[PDB]
């Protein structure tokens, strides 16, 4: 009896995962300045739109 | 600006009125004007006072 692996799927199975991972991990966009998002008085509309 | 008024009124969701004693020296507080007729008589707004 005997036990043994194949190479030839599994490496065409990690190579399709780390294609996926390295399409989603370290891809990221640059934003510099922004709105303010906290706030600590209440003055009316443009704030309630900011939050909308 | 009676929007902003408007929202901040609907936020805070109450009508509660506490009356402070104000000093308000050497003038008539209350008065009336014809427009506003509360029952029969003259009136003016409640929670505003006209000094006069
Ligand atoms: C209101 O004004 C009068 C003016 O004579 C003064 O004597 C009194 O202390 C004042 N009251 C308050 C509560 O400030
Ligand atoms: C104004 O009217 C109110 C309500 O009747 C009363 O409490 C207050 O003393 C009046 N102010 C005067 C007469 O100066």
């Amino acid at each position: 009896r005997g036990q043994a692996a194949d190479l030839k799927s599994t490496q065409a199975a990690i190579d399709q995962i780390n294609g996926i991972l390295n399409r989603l991990i370290g891809k990221t966009n640059e934003k510099f300045h922004q709105i303010e998002k906290e706030f600590s008085e209440v003055e009316g509309r443009v704030q309630d739109l900011e939050k909308y | 600006d009676y929007a902003s008024l408007r929202s901040l009124v609907a936020s805070s969701g109450t009508l509660e009125f506490k009356n402070e004693s104000f000093n308000w020296t050497g003038v008539k507080q209350n008065g009336t004007s014809s427009a506003c007729i509360r029952g029969s008589s003259s009136s003016f707004f409640s929670r505003l006072n006209w000094l006069t």
